[PDB]
């Protein structure tokens, strides 16, 4: 019965990455450090309201801050982090322990430049506290009021009246 | 020999996925908008 | 049940996979887990008679999802007047839905 | 996915169907039986796929352990039945009447 | 006994060492210590989205950010 | 489609062959060739009659140990789970019934055949 | 490639109702093989790889001992095919038409709601997770070793127990 | 089609005497049917003519004692003008029960069958007027 | 059988019905089901005679069935509701195939052509189990399903039953296709009153298992399996004559015996729904019921049948098989109407 | 591309099984204290072709009392199954990348096994029934121990795909930490393709040509090929999964040199095992891959459970 709202086609315009995913496996372990608290924003209000249509703007940021993290990348260590990402997408599962020496040129050069240090084994798989000036949204899934439960008889139990009202039996 | 091998390799998975999570959000927003793009699409044919 | 020997000794022996919204192996949602727990909400406390028709708007969304007979329907209504459209020669189908887009990412 | 679940309980109701109606032999009564079995599984597995409920992918598996101990015991009555008349004709077996 | 496993060494010695590595099997599980780091590491993976979670201002061992000093430093599993 | 296509590749490879096998050479057709071979003289009787097994409780209970596989093969997955106490006991369970369900048929003669 | 789902579970039925007329328990198996590999390329279809394989494997291992018995059981002189029989080969003939005439009858009856000829194959595999990891079918089997291990217990009992029913029926 | 089978309580006893005529003759051919699938299936016959003819003989039996019936009814109800009165359905059920006896040659079961099927259809009317809902719904 | 097979066979037994109850999932209520399927054939085929095979084949087919027809409805409710439980708005099409397929695992009529047959296959033990302990959790089915049955066939069925179990117990000499009779017309008593007051249906199976194994042990005592057999009675153990009596006046339901009383209140509980001519017919079928029983008592304790040369040496010979519950069992039945108010 | 692909798959298989008949043929010879064929070509390298024309030139036989239908497909099928089984193979990077290719394999195979068992039946007559329920018995005896075996040695690898034990074997061979699996693998091996000892189904001496003696033209040929081809896909098995050669990401074309040199050596050993040990028999079979196999097939197969946890040595998943 209710229509749906969907937004328009320029509330959706946006400036995309078009880069691939060995060029972005490479940098996904920077990409985490720097570019994490509009990234968990957006992941927060992803699970908190479970509606796209309620994070577009959060979408956005994260897109843009990408965007300026390989502008970064690109204005300063291009060369190497072009190598290391080269030689990654030749594997057919892109695995970083073939390409182990291209990593120690990007890392070097994107910490001598800008100390950019990358995060160690387990830094990326925890949660991260992030905070907002959004409220926290008040009944998700739309639920709608719960029916009152059957009321419990208050009383304290007494013999049965007359006993069992069976057929002859007194007692 | 094993043992030490398989342990390492439980630890190039770790920078696998951590690479994975690293990159979800991006491509979460991508898919967000890109389905409501398609149904965006399809009502303004459906409406024609 | 009729013996409720698991409910005795608070196990769960069986009682924890009985429908959807049951602990999957991973936190992998299954489809319908919103009304499927919407609708065993609601049906709490009461039992039978009185959640089939207070609790109907929600088994009605769940049966929806599940099943998923009247999206069919709309499709196929929507599919059928295009396809008449088309033999009239009155419909043009736009590019992006020929196969000929701009991808978005 | 709906026109194969049709597809499916048909197929379901014709081993049914089978088994009901018997011919001379038994072992064709079984393997309807088995047919059955198998209907019962791809329609398990397959709405446990389409919801994605992983929680009741132990189910079909379930199913084919006990029919297939469910084939293993009628295959011993066969053995005895052959056992005791030779042919597997279900057609002798006609004396608890009287 | 002693001379009847030492009979079943030479009749029947396919066995002897099946019983023995099904005891085995059973037994150094709980010798080990070693035993306990493999659910931790079947733990540390992570298949799913580690989901944020609200700056209630009540989180103080909760970090805020990746490379923060807190949550579990998987550095045990490096050089086990 | 590629498994597919490999498939429908072998299939087409055996077919052609059987034709070329069957159209292509010569044929001198009678009843004294076409009949049951049984070395030399003719048979006493029809080759479809009973053939008594004597290992038909070994079929069976091979066929339980088949079920048997496919509740251990899940393993593979059942380790990378974050328990792996319970999968241990309860593969250890399974493992140890299916071996004394192998004692009792062994000391019981069930694998010995039916003279 | 649209109608291959349809194509499959009307195989499927096919082969159902081959077994049905039960010819000698020879052909009959071999019905159970095919359908059984049919079985498994459906279950693939819709995304499953293990339970298809294991109906594949267990049917053919059962089978086997189908072989086995019937050619000391069910063995006739004359082992009935399907053209052996005009009356069965007329009623396989009548139930592919008759299913092929309910199919085009209940396509008219209900535009849609129980078969959809028009839309077949839009309909298959309902709200897959696009990005995902550790999601195949096999965790979910191999949850009979964790979170569901009733199971795993309640079917080695019927095994162990068949073992020894096994034996008492036969000795 | 129940309203089929609903239409015999349109109009009362007495008028459209065709309509429950063939109406009750069809319920009779109906449960024959049923007999004779019962009778073929269990005690088969020794040849499928043999069997055909069983289920001929069994279905247009139970159609003649239908169709006696329902003629019967309204006629008894259209004579005597008394719609309410289970007399006619009890002159009915002789009827149907003489018509047993006929088809199958016997006298005794004419009378066991006139006594049991009229008071069986008396009581018939009596529930279907007084209200007794056989196959009822739990209430308490 | 050696004893680690026994022990094996009876737990599985044991454990079918108490999966069965114990379960809120349907599927492994259909595993218990399987359970008492497979573990009842070895003890039906244990004496290895062509009778039992039959019997063992006959029930394993019927069996099987019923039991594939089960797993349909409870796949076709995961379809349509992703659950394993019969909720409400459940399809009435695959309730109703729910409770065909459960009554010809109980071996209700027109689904029970084979229960005689079967138990006349088999000794008089596992035709008790096959009579008493296999009925409890097919009933639990129903039991725990009474508000979601139809209330039409439900009570066919039940009409069936008693009919079909009064007339072919009308003319049976040998004594453990009557046995099976009488549980044919007790099952229908039972299902007829599932759908009101489920506790009545659990009555009435008590009171019948408590009814039918002392008689089977009666049967035991001397292995009597005839009219004949029990008539030769007055002389080998003639200090059972005054229970059987009394046993078989209580299962022909008569007042002052206490299986008067689920037939009674089962027609008060059917009165106070409108259900009146059915429990009329069910009254009067009855009567049929307790005819025959009539007539084996007349044959075995009121007209004392002629004996033999041979029965002196029985009298000879001494005994021990009464197991000190027959006493119990056959005198809580027959004597326990006055506490009828305590059992409802 | 992907029919080219087909083609270097499945033509050098082709020539290989052909050359592999008379490499059996002429290390038997040697064995035998003779040379085999050295005539037909320079040293006899034209008798495989030479085989199969005259095969093919040569009146097939449709007897009378046989089910031409079952008669005609079962060769099809076992080759059709002998040469799909070559499809998932890494060596190293295969044409059809699965991810549950043992499982493909066993199917196949126990599919594979049905050609036997219907060629036997409708060939009518009583060696070839002889040798179907000698399969059947053969088939029942080893399925078990093939398939736990198989799980537990890919218990340490973590997969059913069969690229990831190239990796499972970067460092090492699986053949030190299982050589007791490995050995039963083997002679599995030996008992699946119906091959001597375990051959009890061609058994010439016991059997007159078992599930052949009906099949006289390219239909036996068929017979033949598909087994001479399951041959030489188990020992690359067996030096896939065991016998793991080096990948080199830069240098694929070596772990396809070494996978060559172990497959012609498991091949060579398996004529070897023919040229040096009697028949078993069929019960015989059954008592020693029950009573000998089965027992330390499952005591391992505990242990292989208990070792990925108790050394914490558990693989991953993907
Ligand atoms: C004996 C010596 C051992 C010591 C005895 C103890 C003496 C004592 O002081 O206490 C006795 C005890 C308590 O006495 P009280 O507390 O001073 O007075 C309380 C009233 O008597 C209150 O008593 P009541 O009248 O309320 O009775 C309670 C109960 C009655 O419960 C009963 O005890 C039943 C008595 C049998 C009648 O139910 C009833 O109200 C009467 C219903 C009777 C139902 C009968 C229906 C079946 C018909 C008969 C069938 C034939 C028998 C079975 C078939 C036989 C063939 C196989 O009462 C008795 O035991 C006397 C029994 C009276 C028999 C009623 C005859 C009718
Ligand atoms: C009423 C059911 C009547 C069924 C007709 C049974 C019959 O034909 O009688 C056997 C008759 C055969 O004559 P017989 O050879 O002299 O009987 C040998 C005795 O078993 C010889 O027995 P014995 O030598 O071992 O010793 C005599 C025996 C004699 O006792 C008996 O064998 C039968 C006594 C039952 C009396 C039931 C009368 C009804 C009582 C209403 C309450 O025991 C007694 O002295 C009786 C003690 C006091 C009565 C104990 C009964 C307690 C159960 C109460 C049930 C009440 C149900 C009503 O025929
Ligand atoms: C089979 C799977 C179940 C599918 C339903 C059955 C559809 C095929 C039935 C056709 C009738 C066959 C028959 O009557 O038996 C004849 C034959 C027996 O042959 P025969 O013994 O009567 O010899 C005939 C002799 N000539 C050739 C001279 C007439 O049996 C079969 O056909 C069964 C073989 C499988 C049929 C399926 C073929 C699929 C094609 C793949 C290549
Ligand atoms: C209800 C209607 C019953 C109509 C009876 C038709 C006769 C028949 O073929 O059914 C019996 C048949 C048993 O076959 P049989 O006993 O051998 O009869 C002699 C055949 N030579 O039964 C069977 O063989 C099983 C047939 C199952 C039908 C499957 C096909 C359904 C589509 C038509
Ligand atoms: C919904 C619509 C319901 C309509 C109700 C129709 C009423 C049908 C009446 C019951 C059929 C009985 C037919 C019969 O007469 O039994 C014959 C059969 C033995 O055959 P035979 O002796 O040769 O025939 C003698 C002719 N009286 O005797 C038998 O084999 C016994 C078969 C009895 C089964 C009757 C069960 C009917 C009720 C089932 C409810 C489900
Ligand atoms: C004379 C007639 C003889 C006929 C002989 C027929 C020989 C059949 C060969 C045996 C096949 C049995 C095994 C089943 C096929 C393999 C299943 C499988 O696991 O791989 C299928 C593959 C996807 O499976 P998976 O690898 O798990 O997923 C990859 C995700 N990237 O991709 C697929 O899902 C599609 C698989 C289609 C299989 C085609 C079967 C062809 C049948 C034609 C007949």
């Amino acid at each position: 019965p209710g229509i749906v709202e969907l937004p328009t086609l320029e509330e959706l315009k946006v400036e995309e990455v078009k880069v691939s995913s060995a060029v972005l496996k490479a940098a996904a372990h920077h990409y985490g450090a720097q570019c994490d608290k509009t990234n968990k924003e957006f992941m927060l209000c992803r699970w908190e309201e479970k509606d796209p249509r309620r994070c577009l703007k959060e979408g956005k940021l994260v897109n843009g801050c990408a965007l300026n993290f390989f502008r970064q990348i690109k204005s300063h260590c291009a060369e190497p982090f072009t190598e290391y990402w080269t030689c990654l997408d030749y594997s057919n599962m892109q695995l970083f322990r073939h390409c182990r020496q291209q990593q120690a040129k990007f890392d070097q050069c994107v910490l001598d430049k800008l100390g950019w240090v990358r995060p160690d084994l387990g830094q990326l798989s925890k949660v991260t506290k992030v905070k907002t000036d959004r409220p926290l949204p008040e009944n998700p899934y739309h639920s709608r009021a719960r029916p009152e439960p059957n009321p419990v008889i208050e009383g304290d139990l007494k013999p049965a009246k007359h006993g069992t009202r069976f057929f002859f039996w007194t007692v | 020999r094993m043992m030490r091998w398989n342990q390492e390799r439980r630890r190039l998975l770790i920078e696998d996925l951590e690479a994975r999570i690293a990159l979800m959000p991006l491509f979460q927003a991508e898919k967000d908008r890109r389905t409501l793009q398609i149904l965006r699409e399809n009502l303004e044919e459906e409406a024609i | 049940p009729f013996l409720d020997i698991q409910k005795k000794l608070g196990i769960s022996l069986d009682r924890h996979f009985m429908f959807l919204s049951a602990e999957q192996p991973y936190k992998n949602a299954a489809r319908c887990h919103a009304f499927e727990k919407e609708w065993i909400e609601c049906a709490h406390g009461i039992g039978g008679t009185r959640a089939k028709k207070e609790c109907k708007i929600e088994f009605d969304d769940f049966e929806e999802c599940l099943l998923r007979y009247k999206t069919m329907r709309r499709m196929h209504d929507i599919k059928k007047q295009r396809e008449k459209l088309m033999k009239e020669g009155k419909y043009t189908p736009p590019p992006h839905h020929s196969g000929r887009e701009e991808p978005r990412p | 996915m709906p026109s194969t679940f049709f597809n499916l309980t048909m197929a379901f109701s014709l081993s049914l169907l089978g088994t009901l109606m018997f011919r001379s032999h038994l072992m064709s009564t079984l393997l309807c039986l088995e047919g059955m079995v198998l209907s019962l599984f791809i329609m398990t597995s397959v709405t446990s796929l389409n919801s994605n409920s992983m929680s009741s992918m132990p189910i079909p598996i379930t199913i084919l352990v006990f029919a297939a101990c469910e084939a293993a015991v009628g295959l011993a009555l066969l053995v005895k039945v052959s056992n005791t008349y030779g042919t597997d004709y279900v057609q002798n077996l006609n004396l608890l009447q009287c | 006994i002693s001379a009847f496993l030492k009979n079943a060494w030479a009749k029947e010695p396919v066995l002897v060492v099946s019983f023995s590595v099904w005891g085995l099997a059973i037994i150094m599980p709980m010798i080990s210590p070693y035993t306990k780091y493999a659910s931790m590491i079947n733990k540390a993976t992570p298949y799913n989205y580690p989901v944020p979670v609200r700056d209630d201002g009540n989180m103080p061992d909760v970090p805020s950010h990746p490379q923060d000093p807190l949550g579990p430093s998987l550095d045990w599993l490096k050089n086990l | 489609m590629n498994l597919y296509t490999v498939i429908f590749i072998n299939i087409l490879l055996s077919l052609t062959l059987i034709l070329v096998a069957f159209w292509l050479p010569q044929m001198n057709l009678y009843s004294e060739k076409a009949n049951p071979y049984e070395c030399g003289f003719d048979p006493t009787s029809s080759a479809r009659l009973p053939f008594s097994m004597k290992f038909f409780l070994v079929a069976i209970t091979f066929l339980l140990f088949d079920l048997e596989i496919a509740l251990l093969l899940p393993l593979p997955w059942a380790i990378q789970t974050i328990k792996t106490s319970t999968m241990m006991i309860m593969a250890f369970i399974l493992v140890t019934i299916l071996s004394l369900g192998l004692a009792y048929e062994w000391t019981q003669k069930g694998l010995e055949w039916t003279e | 490639m649209n109608n291959y789902i349809f194509v499959l579970s009307s195989l499927f039925l096919v082969g159902c109702l081959g077994l049905a007329l039960k010819p000698s328990p020879i052909y009959g198996g071999l019905g159970l093989i095919v359908s059984g590999f049919v079985g498994c390329l459906m279950v693939l279809g819709f995304g499953g790889s293990f339970l298809g394989l294991m109906v594949f494997l267990i049917y053919l291992g059962g089978m086997l001992v189908v072989f086995g018995y019937t050619t000391a059981m069910a063995t006739e002189e004359y082992p009935e095919t399907w053209g052996s029989n005009w009356l069965i080969l007329g009623f396989l003939v009548l139930g592919v038409i008759m299913e092929v005439f309910l199919i085009c009858v209940l396509n008219y009856y209900d535009e849609v709601g129980v078969i959809n000829l028009d839309g077949l194959g839009d309909w298959l595999m309902y709200e897959v997770d696009d990005v995902g990891v550790m999601l195949e079918g096999g965790i979910g089997v191999a949850a009979m070793y964790s979170c569901a291990t009733w199971m795993m217990v309640v079917a080695g009992w019927s095994l162990f127990a068949g073992i020894f029913i096994i034996i008492e029926i036969t000795r | 089609v129940k309203r089929f089978f609903e239409s015999y309580h349109e109009v009362p006893d007495g008028t459209q005497c065709h309509r429950k005529t063939y109406i009750t003759t069809a319920l009779g051919g109906i449960c024959g049917i049923i007999g004779s699938a019962y009778s073929v299936s269990l005690n088969p016959a020794d040849s499928t003519l043999e069997a055909v003819a069983r289920v001929g003989r069994y279905t247009f039996t139970a159609a003649a004692i239908g169709a006696m019936f329902g003629l019967t009814t309204c006629v008894s109800a259209q004579v005597r003008e008394k719609p309410d009165d289970p007399l006619n359905y009890f002159i009915g059920g002789c009827a149907g029960g003489l018509t047993l006896g006929a088809r199958t040659h016997s006298y005794g079961t004419a009378a066991m069958g006139c006594v049991y099927m009229g008071t069986a259809a008396a009581l018939f009317k009596i529930g279907k007027l007084e209200g007794w809902e056989l196959f009822p719904t739990p209430k308490v | 059988m050696n004893p680690i097979t026994l022990a094996i066979i009876y737990f599985t037994i044991f454990l079918g019905p108490v999966i069965t109850m114990s379960s809120t999932n349907l599927m492994l209520m259909w595993v218990g089901l399987e359970f008492s399927l497979l573990a009842i054939i070895p003890m039906l085929i244990n004496k290895k005679n062509p009778r039992s095979t039959e019997a063992a084949t006959k029930y394993f087919v019927t069996q099987a069935t019923a039991s594939m027809i089960i797993l349909l409805a409870i796949v076709l409710n995961y379809k349509q509701l992703g659950t394993w439980m019969f909720q409400q708005q459940t399809n009435g099409l695959i309730l109703n195939m729910t409770l065909m397929a459960l009554s010809m695992k109980l071996g209700l009529a027109p689904f029970h052509f084979w229960l005689p047959e079967v138990t006349q296959g088999i000794p008089l033990h596992m035709g008790l189990i096959l009579l008493t302990w296999q009925k409890i959790a097919p009933l639990s089915i129903l039991i725990q399903i009474y508000p979601l049955l139809n209330s039409t066939i439900i009570l066919m069925l039940a009409i069936t039953s008693i009919f079909m179990g009064a007339w072919g117990g009308l003319n049976q000499t040998q004594m453990r296709k009557i046995m099976a009779y009488s549980s044919i017309a007790h099952m229908g008593w039972m299902l007829a009153i599932l759908p009101y007051n489920p506790s009545l249906t659990l009555l009435n199976l008590m009171i019948y298992i408590i009814l039918t194994a002392p008689m089977f042990m009666a049967l035991m005592l001397n292995n009597s399996m005839t009219i004949n057999s029990i008539s030769l009675l007055w002389n080998k153990t003639p200090a059972m004559l005054t229970m059987i009596s009394l046993m078989l006046l209580s299962l022909g339901g008569l007042p002052p015996l206490t299986g008067f009383l689920p037939k009674w209140i089962i027609i008060t509980e059917l009165m106070k729904n409108n259900c009146l001519i059915m429990a009329t017919l069910m009254a009067m079928m009855a009567l049929l019921n307790l005819f025959f029983y009539t007539r084996l008592i007349y044959s075995t304790s009121l007209t004392m049948f002629p004996t033999n040369n041979n029965s002196k040496m029985m009298t000879h010979q001494t005994k021990t098989k009464p197991n000190l519950m027959f006493s119990t069992l056959a005198i809580m039945s027959t004597m326990t109407l006055p506490l009828a108010p305590q059992l409802i | 591309m992907f029919f080219i692909n087909i083609l270097t798959l499945l033509v050098p298989i082709l020539i290989a099984m052909a050359f592999l008949t008379l490499v059996e043929r002429k290390i038997l010879g040697y064995m035998q204290l003779r040379k085999g064929p050295n005539i037909v070509g320079p040293y006899g390298i034209l008798q495989p072709f030479a085989d199969a024309m005259k095969l093919f030139m040569k009146e097939p036989m449709r007897p009378l009392t046989t089910s031409m239908s079952l008669f005609i497909i079962a060769p099809t099928l076992s080759l059709t199954l002998a040469l799909s089984l070559w499809v998932p193979l890494p060596m190293p990077h295969p044409l059809i990348n699965l991810n549950l290719g043992i499982l493909f394999i066993l199917a196949t195979s126990s599919l594979s096994v049905y050609s036997i068992l219907w060629s036997g039946w409708a060939s009518n007559s009583k060696y070839s029934l002889f040798g179907a329920l000698r399969a059947v018995a053969q088939t029942i005896s080893y399925e078990v121990t093939m398939a736990i075996i198989l799980l537990s040695v890919l218990l340490m690898n973590g997969s059913y795909s069969l690229q990831t034990l190239i990796t499972t074997q970067e460092h090492m061979w699986l053949l030190l930490p299982a050589w007791p699996m490995a050995m039963m693998w083997f002679i599995s091996t030996l008992a699946e393709t119906n091959r001597a000892p375990f051959d009890l189904t061609e058994g010439e001496s016991e059997l007159v040509s078992g599930f052949n003696v009906e099949y006289a033209a390219g239909p036996f040929a068929l017979f033949f090929m598909a087994e001479y081809t399951n041959i030489i896909l188990m020992n690359a098995l067996t030096t896939i999964i065991f016998l793991g050669p080096l990948y080199y990401i830069n240098l694929p074309e070596l772990y396809s040199t070494n996978f060559m040199m172990e497959a012609l050596l498991l091949s060579s050993t398996f004529l070897w095992i023919r040229a040096s040990y009697p028949r078993f028999r069929y019960d015989q079979l059954m008592h020693l891959l029950w009573k000998n196999f089965l027992p330390l097939t499952l005591a391992l197969c505990m242990w292989h459970i208990s070792l990925p946890i108790f050394t914490a040595g558990v693989p991953p998943y993907m």
